[PDB]
């Protein structure tokens, strides 16, 4: 089988900036008819991927003019002569000139745009499911740049450990962004246990730790 | 109006069968192939074969033949693709793909069907809202959301508003608690202004217990 090896595994461009990503293929790729079927897709995590590139250079209906394709016998290169928010996501490359069809691994394209720092919102668990037994603690960092954040629960001024989870966001295709909830988990006789909640939030964009609070069942 | 939608997200035991599907609209079923690709973390993209829609005539990828079954109904426009003793390495999503323009490229995709192969017990989904408070505002700004916890397995799909809300939403990817259930949160953030006009309704779909959840955030007077 014809195995498709991209390089570089991943990339971080500035917005403005050209990208290259090459692609390798483990033997030549031209099919009966003479042609080489060689295409490049662009995949968002969650969606399906999207088609940009055919036949190593021929661009599709609808996909910008910063796109181009180039290459002969193995070696073929996509290229974004200036980068935008759109084009994050994982390009892959494609040979379809000998059965089975194969695939790249991927090469993941990061936008290396300006620091924003993070808003930040505290949400107390709701009453629902305090009757239920448990307390979820919710805080949210929203659209900010880069993604290295950190996140420390204070419970009555006692730094926690071992109660909470986060995630984080893909990179946003309009604004370039990361967004961040952690979430702290007691049970309701944990939760009872103490009085004030607070999520305190370091950031590159903060000049001093931003720290959002409330009080137990006080509303 | 070229579309390609499949079956939803599936959860069957090891040794099972599931057999996913694709309805095909906006062109002549029997113009073009139907292909499937599968997508699972590590092995990535594969094109698994395609089917000729005019005789069912098909060809496997060699590592899919006997695990893969593919077939078409012209007459609803359908595609299947049938996976036969489920083992926990297919749990993948599955994409069905055609090309419209003889075999130049693969221009229209299925949105992906995700099937998971476990033995462990399906769960819906508990909703709670996060509701916008004093605590949920930044200048002008409220966040509000719903918080999805203890469901398995994966996924659950969040739309706001029956799907008219998308500006600001951030569904957050899923975490795995150490209990092997899984939970996630769908924020976004609107004017604090309009607190009192709008509505947020939040919409949980879990395909794999059949659950579908509406839970309307409240603001909160704190
Ligand atoms: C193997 N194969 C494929 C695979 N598709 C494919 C798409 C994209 C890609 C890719 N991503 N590069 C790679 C492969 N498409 C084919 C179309 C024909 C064909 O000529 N016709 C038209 C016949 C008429 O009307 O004269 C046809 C149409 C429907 C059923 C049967 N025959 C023959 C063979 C074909």
């Amino acid at each position: 089988d014809i195995v498709m090896t991209q390089t570089p595994l991943s990339l971080s461009v500035t917005p403005g900036q050209p990208a290259s990503i090459s692609c390798r293929s483990s033997q030549s790729i031209v099919h009966s008819d003479g042609n080489i079927y060689l295409e490049w897709y662009l995949q968002k995590p969650g969606q399906s991927p999207k088609l940009l590139i055919y036949k190593v250079s021929y661009r599709f209906s609808g996909v910008p003019d910063r796109f181009s394709g180039s290459g002969s016998g193995t070696d073929f290169t996509l290229k974004i002569s200036r980068v935008e928010a759109e084009d994050v996501g994982v390009y892959y490359c494609f040979q379809a000139s000998h059965v089975p069809y194969t695939f790249g691994q991927g090469t993941k394209l990061e936008i290396k745009r300006t620091v924003a720092a993070p808003s930040v919102f505290i949400f107390p668990p709701s009453d629902e499911q305090l009757k239920s037994g448990t307390a979820s603690v919710v805080c949210l960092l929203n659209n900010f740049y880069p993604r290295e954040a950190k996140v420390q629960w204070k419970v009555d001024n006692a730094l926690q450990s071992g109660n909470s989870q986060e995630s984080v966001t893909e990179q946003d295709s309009k604004d370039s962004t990361y967004s961040l909830s952690s979430t702290l988990t007691l049970s309701k006789a944990d939760y009872e246990k103490h009085k004030v909640y607070a999520c305190e939030v370091t950031h590159q964009g903060l000049s001093s730790p931003v720290t959002k609070s409330f009080n137990r069942g006080e509303c | 109006q070229v579309q390609l939608v499949q079956s939803g997200a599936e959860v069957k035991k090891p040794g099972a069968s599931v057999k996913v599907s694709c309805k095909a609209s906006g062109y002549t079923f029997t113009d073009y192939y139907m292909h499937w690709v599968r997508q699972a973390p590590g092995q990535g993209l594969e094109w698994m074969g395609e089917t000729n829609p005019r005789n069912g005539g098909t060809t496997y990828n060699e590592k899919f033949k006997g695990k893969a079954t593919m077939t078409r109904d012209t007459s609803t426009s359908t595609a299947y693709m049938e996976l036969s003793s489920l083992r926990s390495e297919d749990t993948a999503v599955y994409y069905c793909t055609i090309g419209t323009s003889g075999w130049d490229y693969f221009d229209y995709w299925g949105q992906g069907t995700l099937v998971t192969v476990s033995s462990a017990s399906t769960k819906g989904p508990s909703v709670f809202p996060l509701a916008p408070s004093s605590k949920s505002t930044s200048g002008g700004t409220a966040a509000l959301g719903c918080l999805v916890k203890d469901y398995f397995p994966e996924p659950v799909t969040v739309s706001w508003n029956s799907g008219a809300l998308t500006s600001g939403v951030h569904t957050f990817p899923a975490v795995l608690q150490s209990s092997g259930l899984y939970s996630l949160s769908s924020v976004v953030t609107v004017p604090s202004s309009s607190l009192g006009t709008q509505t947020y309704i939040c919409n949980v779909n879990h395909k794999p217990s059949n659950t579908k959840v509406d839970k309307k955030v409240e603001p909160k007077s704190c």
